[PDB]
């Protein structure tokens, strides 16, 4: 049931999610650091990447780690 | 007569319980 399908330390990899109207959207920035303990206290902007026209109730999410 | 069409935020999607064919 892949009803919607579709397909495409030293770096920050940063993410924002969003869900408006049925359309689940995806901003993004990947950046170098020197703080390899925690956020840079600098300033970045996301910029869009994705939008997803799914149309579910989120409510809960997870993520996903690579086990070898 | 026909029974396989059935009904029950913008465009959100759901695929005593709410099933109703018509006739
Ligand atoms: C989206 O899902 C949530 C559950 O994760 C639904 O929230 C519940 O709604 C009932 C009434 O319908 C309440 O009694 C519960 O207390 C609610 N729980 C929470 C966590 O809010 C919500 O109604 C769903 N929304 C839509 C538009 O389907
Ligand atoms: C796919 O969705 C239908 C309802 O549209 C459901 O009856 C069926 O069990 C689902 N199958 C899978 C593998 O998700």
């Amino acid at each position: 049931n892949c009803t919607f399908e579709y397909v495409s330390f030293k770096n920050l990899r940063e993410f924002v999610f969003k869900n408006i109207d049925g359309y689940f959207k995806i901003y993004s920035k990947h950046t170098p650091i020197n703080l390899v303990r925690d956020l840079p206290q600098g300033f970045s902007a996301l910029e869009p990447l994705v939008d997803l026209p799914i149309g579910i109730n989120i409510t809960r999410f997870q993520t996903l780690l690579a086990l070898h | 007569g026909n029974y396989n069409y059935l009904y029950r935020k913008p465009f959100e999607r759901d695929i005593y319980f709410p099933l109703q064919s018509y006739g």
